This record gives C-alpha cells, structure tokens and sequence, in this order.
C-alpha cells in the first residue's frame, strides 16, 4: 500500500539555524499531510494539519509546504525546545502510513 | 435541548448529520427508557408545513 | 480541556488474549472518531485500527486484521480494543488518539466518513509486551 519516505534521517543543529525536514510520497495525496513531533517520553503532538496550514497554539515560527508527493517543513531553531523526532504522517488513505521519523539535536 | 439527527440533502445518494436547538414542548420521547431517541410531537399524526 | 487516558495494558503471553481500555472526558465522546496506533521501540509509529462515532464500520490494518477487535461504549464515554492471539512482534506503547473535527457534516454511509482526519489529541499510551 501507500508508504511515505522522510529525509534527512538525522542531522545536527544549533540555536538560530534553519533546518527543513522533507518527506516524499509514492502516490499523489494532493495536500492531506500533517506533521508531528515527539519529545522523549511524551506523546506525539500536532504542529501542521494541512500541507501548508498552521496548528492552533503552536508558535507562528513553524511552517512548511509541498503538494503531490513532495512536502517540506520550515524550521529556524529560534528555540532550544524543538529538539526531538519530527514525524511525517499522511492521511486520505486506508492505512494512514507514518514516516520513519527524523531526529535533530545540538552539536 | 441541543438535538442532533441524520438528514438528507440534494444528492439523493448522500446524507448528512446536523444539529439544532428545539424547545421541550416540541419534542416527545419515543420509548421513555433511553433518555435519548426523542421525536417531534407532530410526527405521528401529520407532517407540518414550514412557514 | 480535553483529557484522554488509557489503561489495561501489561504483560501477556504469546497466543493468549488481552483487552485495552481508553476513557475520555471534557468533550462529546459520541461525536468523534477514535483510532488506535502503536509505537514500537526504535522505528516509527504505525496505525492499526479505527472506529466511527457510532461504533460500526471498524477498520484495521493488514498486520492486525482478524486478531485485534476494536469497540467503544458511548454511554460510558470509553473505548476498548480486544487483543486475541498476540505475538512477540506486537510489542509497543499503544496510544489512544482522537480525530480533530467532529462527524457533523455530509457523509456517504457512515456519519463521519467523507471527511479527512488526523490524530490531534493523544492519550498517555500504555506499554504491552509478551515473552516466554
Ligand atoms: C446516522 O446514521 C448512522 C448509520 O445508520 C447511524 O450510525 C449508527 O447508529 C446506531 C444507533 O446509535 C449505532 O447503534 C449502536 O451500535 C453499537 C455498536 O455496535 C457494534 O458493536 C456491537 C457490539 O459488538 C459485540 O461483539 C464484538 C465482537 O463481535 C465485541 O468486540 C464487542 O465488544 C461486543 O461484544 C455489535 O453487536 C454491532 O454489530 C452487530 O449488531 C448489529 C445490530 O445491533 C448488526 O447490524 C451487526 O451485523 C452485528 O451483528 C456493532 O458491530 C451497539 O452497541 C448499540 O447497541 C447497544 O446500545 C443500544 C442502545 O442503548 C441497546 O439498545 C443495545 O441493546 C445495545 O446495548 C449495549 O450497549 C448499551 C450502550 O452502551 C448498553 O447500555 C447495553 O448494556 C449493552 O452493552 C447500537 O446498536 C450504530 O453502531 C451506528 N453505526 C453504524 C455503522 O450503524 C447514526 O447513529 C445516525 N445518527 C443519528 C443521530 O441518527
Ligand atoms: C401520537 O403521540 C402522542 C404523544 O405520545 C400520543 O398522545 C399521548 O399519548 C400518551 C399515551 O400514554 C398520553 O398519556 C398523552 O396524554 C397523549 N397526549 C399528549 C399530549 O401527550 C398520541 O396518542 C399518539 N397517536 C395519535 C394518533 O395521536
């Protein structure tokens, strides 16, 4: 069935540096794709519900875009409290496949 | 009473779920055992015409 | 605010049976779909089951089709997932999640179908493992 592809697998960062996680899709999904992050020992939380729409409560800093198979996330690491996995999950399909996850941390 | 119920639409092959407030005097229970499953009072005698 | 928690998980044996439970509060449980997902150690997440607001049209993944049975009780405002013939590979922190938008609106046959959803609120997952 439909499966997602997320990259980069892992990368280093700092405070202020802009990192962008992007994930590909085997089949066209238009714009039905949400992004998530999960701290160690905490349950996953939503940040972006649509391919280019922000989630209520999250700071206006976060962003990201894409359509069809391609999609990307926009980060500026203006904070030290965003260092944890960033999952890419698609919907509008029976399995609702998740991404392999990407870890980001300070050098 | 904040009632919810299924309803039809222009597309005969599709339905929709809606909700709306109704006065208690315009609603009567169906079985008097579940609390829910309310019915419009006039439903078992005639179909009212919307003004 | 919305409060969601699940319990019932724990140590079980392969090929046996187990039952998971998930309680909801702070919102109309009878107007929101519920999905079950697992977080196995190391690799990413994975969706395994889903149920509608009415408790029917239960959906499952190919990896748990015929073994895991989902169920909910709108009267008690709780959700459950029966486990049958579980194996060692089925170890994970099963998370209880709720959809974003309610089932109100147009639909084909199931009240909440025809609308797209995403896991917005997540409960405090419970770990389940089995070993000899
Ligand atoms: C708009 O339209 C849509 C579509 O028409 C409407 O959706 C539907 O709305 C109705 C009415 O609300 C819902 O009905 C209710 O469904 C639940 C759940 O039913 C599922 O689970 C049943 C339990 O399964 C057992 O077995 C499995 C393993 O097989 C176990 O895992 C479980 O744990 C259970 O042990 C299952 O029996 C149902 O399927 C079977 O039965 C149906 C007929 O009932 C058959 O068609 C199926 O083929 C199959 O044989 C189904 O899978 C039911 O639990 C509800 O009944 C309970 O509640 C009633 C109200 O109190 C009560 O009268 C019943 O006796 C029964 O009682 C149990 O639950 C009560 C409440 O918790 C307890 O108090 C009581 O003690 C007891 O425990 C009821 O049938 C539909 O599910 C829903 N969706 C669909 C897809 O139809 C929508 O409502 C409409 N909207 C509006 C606003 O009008
Ligand atoms: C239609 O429904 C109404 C409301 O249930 C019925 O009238 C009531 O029936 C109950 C039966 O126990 C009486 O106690 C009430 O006094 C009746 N009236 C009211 C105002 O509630 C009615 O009989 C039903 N059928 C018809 C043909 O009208």
């Amino acid at each position: 069935d439909i499966q997602m592809t997320q990259s980069p697998s892992s990368l280093s960062a700092s405070v202020g540096d802009k990192v962008t996680i992007t994930c590909q899709a085997s089949q066209s999904i238009s714009s039905w794709l949400a992004w998530y992050q999960q701290k160690p020992g905490k349950a996953p939380k939503p940040l972006i519900y649509k391919a280019s729409s922000l989630e209520s409560g999250v700071p206006s800093r976060f962003s990201g875009s894409g359509s069809g198979t391609d999609f990307t996330l926009t980060i500026s690491s203006l904070q030290p409290e965003d260092f944890a996995t960033y999952y890419c999950q698609q919907y509008n399909s029976a399995p609702f496949s998740f991404g392999q996850g990407t870890e980001v941390e300070i050098k | 009473k904040n009632c919810s119920f299924n309803m039809t639409t222009e597309l005969r092959d599709k339905r929709q779920k809606v909700y709306s407030l109704f006065y208690r005097l315009d609603i009567v229970p169906i079985n008097e055992n579940q609390g829910s499953e309310y019915r419009l009072i006039n439903c078992n005698t005639s179909a009212c015409t919307q003004a | 605010e919305v409060q969601l928690v699940e319990s019932g998980g724990g140590l079980a044996k392969p090929g046996g049976s187990l039952r998971l439970s998930c309680a909801a509060s702070g919102f109309t449980f009878s107007n929101y779909w519920m999905n079950w997902v697992r977080q196995t150690p190391g690799k990413g997440l994975e969706w395994i089951s889903g149920i509608n607001s009415g408790g029917g049209s239960r959906s499952y993944a190919d990896s748990v089709m015929g073994r895991f049975i989902i169920s909910r009780d709108n009267s008690k405002n709780t959700l459950s997932l029966q486990m049958n013939s579980l194996r060692a590979e089925d170890t994970a922190v099963y998370y209880c999640a709720k959809v974003d938008d309610d089932d109100y609106g147009y639909f084909d046959t199931v009240p909440g179908d025809l609308k797209k959803y995403y896991l917005k609120y997540w409960g405090r997952g419970v770990l389940v493992t089995v070993s000899s």
